RNA sequence: CGGCCAACUACGUGCCAGCAGCCGCGGUAAUACGUAGGGUCCGAGCGUUGUCCGGAAUUACUGGGCGUAAAGAGCUCGUA
RNA sequence: GGGAGACUGGAAUUCCUGGUGUAGCGGUGGAAUGCGCAGAUAUCAGGAGGAACACCGGUGGCGAAGGCGGGUCUCUGGGCAGUAACUGACGCUGAGGAGCGAAAGCGUGGGGAGCGAACAGGAUUAGAUACCCUGGUAGUCCACGCCGUAAACGGUGGGUACUAGGUGUGGGUUUCCUUGGGAUCCGUGCCGUAGCUAACGCAUUAAGUACCCCGCCUGGGGAGUACGGCCGCAAGGCUAAAACUCAAAGGAAUUGACGGGGGCCCGCACAAGCGGCGGAGCAUGUGGAUUAAUUCGAUGCAACGCGAAGAACCUUACCUGGGUUUGACAUGCACAGGACGCCGGCAGAGAUGUCGGUUCCCUUGUGGCCUGUGUGCAGGUGGUGCAUGGCUGUCGUCAGCUCGUGUCGUGAGAUGUUGGGUUAAGUCCCGCAACGAGCGCAACCCUUGUCUCAUGUUGCCAGCACGUUAUGGUGGGGACUCGUGAGAGACUGCCGGGGUCAACUCGGAGGAAGGUGGGGAUGACGUCAAGUCAUCAUGCCCCUUAUGUCCAGGGCUUCACACAUGCUACAAUGGCCGGUACAAAGGGCUGCGAUGCCGUGAGGUGGAGCGAAUCCUUUCAAAGCCGGUCUCAGUUCGGAUCGGGGUCUGCAACUCGACCCCGUGAAGUCGGAGUCGCUAGUAAUCGCAGAUCAGCAACGCUGCGGUGAAUACGUUCCCG
């Protein structure tokens, strides 16, 4: 990926909507043998999203490096996944296993960051959480704590989907600190969103 | 054109003068290369000495030393498992005119008269009565084939 | 390796016709050596200016010197202060007169020796080479009317020690077929680490035209 | 002031002299050796060596494993 | 076929005695040691003795695991189902512990047929202390004990509860049809969801979901080793470290390559032929050694009649010597100029120096022109093809190589492109989680094969006329060629059969030609750090008083050798003399050069005529045919070598040219191991022209035509 800043007098440089927050994991070359030497080809895992917290997870397959990079852009942007959050937080305690990768991830207080490590760090910094802390144990790769992380956020759900998978009313599913967090973050979205309709 | 199956032949014109396929082709086999006239000067004055010599028809003198001389059975050199099998086999009316028109036309260069038609005319008339070397390659050609008679079997 | 003839000299029988055009007994040896010192007098000006093509048409000892270019204006400055200096140059070192027809190619991108020109003179200015190409796979297409495009780019690419040979393509650029009208270029970039030849094949279609 | 790991160019030696925490750099065009400019990080300090905890879920109570990766006693009966 | 003990059965192998009976038997990839000829192997009768149990018998039964199959009898262990009669949690696991535990091995005593470590001989091999062969002791067997190990493996500790199914087979109970089906409890296999796993896989007989107890693991070596202890008759087992060292050692799957793996295919790959090379002489090229110098490159296939399509001087890059500095060649600066430069004379090997004649064209400031003196600088066939570009070879004219989008997979990747048939071919059809495309293959192009239309000189000459000497030679003619333009024509198009009624294949007709008619041109993605900084271009490094440059002479041609490609041969299908018939293509300006004359002949003198369908290369050939002679021989074969005598080209044929004449007259009697080319106008043989070139090392290379074969049964074997 290099050689990015230009100026052309073509016809366009196709700018639009969905400017999205997107993030490019890691990159080998990925090489094969064929009767009389090696094809290089290039490996590009690509985490899109915005900051909303809905996440894609792209794979890009191409013999070049920015080739690989935009086909695991339309593959993402093909295969979004909606996470459930609190405020700018996560709700409960999990631990995602995408076959060896493990990733738990765990909430906490709002100001503490998110603090994983850098392919966690890369699908967290994606979505719509600011203050939560994960911990990737086992499985020492890029792709598949990418992908347990994706797999330990579809073991997330709403406080209300709990509160109507046994037919309680909340208050009654949850407790209370977090019920305040609820208030807390609701109102801001009241704050911030009118002032945004002004 | 073998490993793709039988490839068709040539067609042969037969003799002008004596009117066989066997005399065109003993012409065909004498022939030293480039001299086709030459061949049938040799054939044809040969031949014409065997008519002195016999008085009679040359080609039917011709199709008894080429019967005299012909073999039925000819040994291969197929070799199964560390150790080389002489292996007899049928011979072909084809293979069997070939050989001996071919061992008569050799055999008659080996031998020691002064031209080539002296030559060719002594072993036609030798190969007639059987007296040719030729005539004992024949027989040594059997007596491989008849030796090895065991090893025939393969089918092959 | 790629043992590739040069295709406008593969159909210069048939499609591609031949660039010089005269008929010569006996004076044909002094015909090559004007020919040669000719286009080596136009090589270096006019390659600044964007030279494709020079053909020279030979009449009765005149000489018509024609050349295809892709900027009448930089072959043509003040008129003839630019255009008659080099003509007149021409009129001096050849022992003739010289009728200098210059002329503008409709496009470049779909001359192959201009998208060869553009390509190295990119490739000397030490842009991403396969920024280099694959910006000129790019333009070179669309355009008008061409159905297949070919680059290859070997040498110190990037001012790497290895010489990698490079190789992208768009469409349909059949060589073996002789209905091709292809267009063929190869000019060679010169980089501080070396020169990068820069092949560039262009098929423009089926069409015979016979 | 290769990569991790913020920070790059020229000159000089070209499997030498040297470097290095690991991966590894030196075979006359080294951003990895030595000198220079320049940059970065610290600052009355800044590097090295040693010793310990951490990262190490790498002795796993919290928090690991045992078909083939290390790992199921050859098989039973039976005392605590 | 759970175990132990006891008694017994037959087939087979070996030996033994006795018949019958003769020279081989045995053994192997092929053989030989070996047993025989003293009576073997073979066959018949009888006898001994030992061990193992054909058939039933297998994905089957039983046992805790080892393990267990001839029969019968005796003693004994466990399992399963059914009823629920009894006891009433007595269950599970189990550190240490005791017991059982294949084979090999160990002790004492028996037994010893077959097999058989060790051990011989034989063979194979470079060598076998090996496989293969012949013999052969411990052992294998039984009694009584040791030992305690195995891939003792389901590579899966024991118990328990639950979690879609489908189909086999083993044991037993019952409801229904009335053996069939159902339901049930216990067993053992194959396939399959969910779930699980790193992946393969597992999957109600879990590697799934959970609980209980035990064993065990903590990077690879060092090492299951030392030290110590325990057990053991011993072999050894058990328990079990550290220094040190490595940056890994591993698991599963993927793409390739590879195989003395499998299948299916092809190619002068072998076979069938024909002709060669390797031995002789020479011609060329290379190695090596020489050398002042033997310039430089190219060393498996794919270097070695290759860069060279032309080394006396030149070329030329090398050597000894003589010169030389802005240089042999450019261009930008300064600075003077006015001619530069020329045509000579002289001295010199020549480069060069010194004398003699000519002295500029615009303008008024210079330019065209050079020399100086400097200055940048030119110049390098100096180095690096492991820094490159360009051009090229090769795998191979082999049939392949990819991509897009979809799906499959955590991923590398796969799929497509595999399957069935077909093809010269990823050619093409039919299927199939693929659907399509692209570069290749084919086609487009040239040449060859037939005809139609056009077509008339320099080309043809039939029908006409005229020639006479010499012929289309000449008036003439489009008829035949032929020359070059356009066009038709081969498409499985037409008929018969196989084809899945698809592709395609076997035959037939028409046709000049039949199935890509023949041959070209055409080299995919890439390989090999293949070739080339000496065609050229070029990055970097080096020389700049020489690694530049100018000339004479020398060398690139040397030669005790070794290789490689060719040519002439070794003779009678031949040699030599005489007579005679048929080509194709080409080449030509300070070139090709005729008749005539002089030579023996290279050639000399001369110039007809042609920038050439015209003239010249003679109307063109040679092998061919007719005739004569030679008589199998170191020759009337063979021409190397050497001597004399010439001609031509060039300033110059000494080192180093070709050709002719006279003489001279060697090796060589078809060529060891090995090896090469070729499938039809081919091989073989016969001349002809061309490029390069003043001349030629041309027997080379590229082409042209003449005469013209044999064989291919077929994929076992070698090669790709």
């Amino acid at each position: 990926r290099g050689r990015r800043d230009d100026r052309g007098g073509r016809g366009r440089d196709g700018g639009d909507k969905s400017n999205y927050i997107e993030r490019v994991v890691s990159i080998n070359r990925v090489s094969k043998v064929v009767k009389g030497g090696r094809r290089f080809s290039f490996t590009a895992l690509v985490i899109v999203g915005d900051g909303k917290g809905m996440v894609g997870v792209g794979y890009g397959k191409a013999k070049e490096v920015p080739a690989a990079i935009a086909k695991g852009v339309e593959e993402a942007r093909k295969n979004f996944f909606r996470v459930p959050l609190i405020g700018s937080t996560i709700t409960h305690p999990v631990q995602g296993e995408a076959a060896a990768g493990v990733v738990m991830l765990r909430p906490a207080s709002p100001g503490t960051g998110v603090i994983a490590g850098g392919a966690a760090r890369a699908v967290l910094e994606c979505a719509g959480v600011h203050d939560i802390l994960a911990k990737s144990l086992g499985s020492d790769n890029a792709i598949n704590v990418v992908h347990a992380t994706v797999a330990a956020l579809k073991l997330l759900q709403r406080p209300e989907e709990v509160a109507a998978r046994r037919g309680l009313p909340i208050e009654d599913v949850a407790p209370a600190g977090m019920l305040k967090a609820r208030r807390e973050s609701e109102a801001l979205a009241a704050a911030a969103a009118r002032e945004g309709s002004a | 054109m073998p490993r793709k199956g039988p490839a068709p032949k040539r067609p042969l014109v037969n003799d002008p003068v004596y009117g066989s396929q066997l005399v065109t082709q003993l012409v065909n086999k004498v022939l030293l290369e480039g001299k086709k006239s030459l061949a049938e000067r040799i054939v044809y004055g040969a031949l014409e000495q065997a008519r002195e010599k016999t008085g009679t028809d040359p080609v039917v003198t011709l199709k008894r030393a080429l019967d005299n001389v012909k073999p039925a059975l000819e040994v291969r050199s197929r070799r199964v498992g560390g150790a080389t099998y002489q292996v007899p086999v049928e011979v072909r009316p084809d293979r069997s005119t070939t050989l001996a028109l071919r061992w008569l036309v050799n055999f008659s260069r080996q031998r020691r008269e002064k031209t080539m038609v002296e030559r060719l005319a002594n072993e036609i008339l030798d190969a007639s009565n059987g007296l040719g070397a030729s005539v004992k390659r024949r027989e040594d050609t059997h007596k491989m084939a008849e030796a090895n008679r065991a090893f025939a079997h393969y089918r092959w | 390796m790629g043992q590739k003839i040069n295709p406008h000299g593969f159909r210069l029988g048939i499609t591609t016709e031949w660039k010089s055009r005269w008929y010569a007994d006996k004076q044909y040896k002094d015909y090559v050596k004007e020919d040669v010192a000719i286009r080596k007098l136009l090589a270096t000006g006019l390659e600044r200016a964007g030279i494709a093509d020079v053909e020279i048409e030979r009449t009765r000892d005149r000489v018509r010197v024609d050349i295809h270019t892709a900027r009448p204006g930089i072959v043509i400055g003040r008129r003839g202060t630019e255009a008659d200096r080099i003509r007149a140059d021409l009129e001096k070192l050849t022992g003739k007169q010289v009728q200098l027809n210059i002329l503008e190619v409709k496009n470049p991108e779909s001359q192959a020796q201009l998208v060869a020109q553009g390509v190295a003179e990119q490739l000397s200015n030490r842009v991403a080479f396969r920024r280099a190409m694959r910006k000129a796979i790019q333009s070179a297409m669309r355009q008008p009317n061409v159905k297949g495009i070919r680059v290859q780019c070997s040498g110190r690419l990037g001012g790497a020690e290895m010489s990698r040979s490079e190789f992208y393509r768009e469409g349909r650029v059949p060589l073996h077929t002789l209905r091709a009208d292809i267009d063929y270029g190869l000019y060679e970039a010169k980089t501080t680490f070396g020169r990068i030849g820069v092949k560039v094949w262009i098929y423009k279609g089926d069409i015979v035209g016979g």
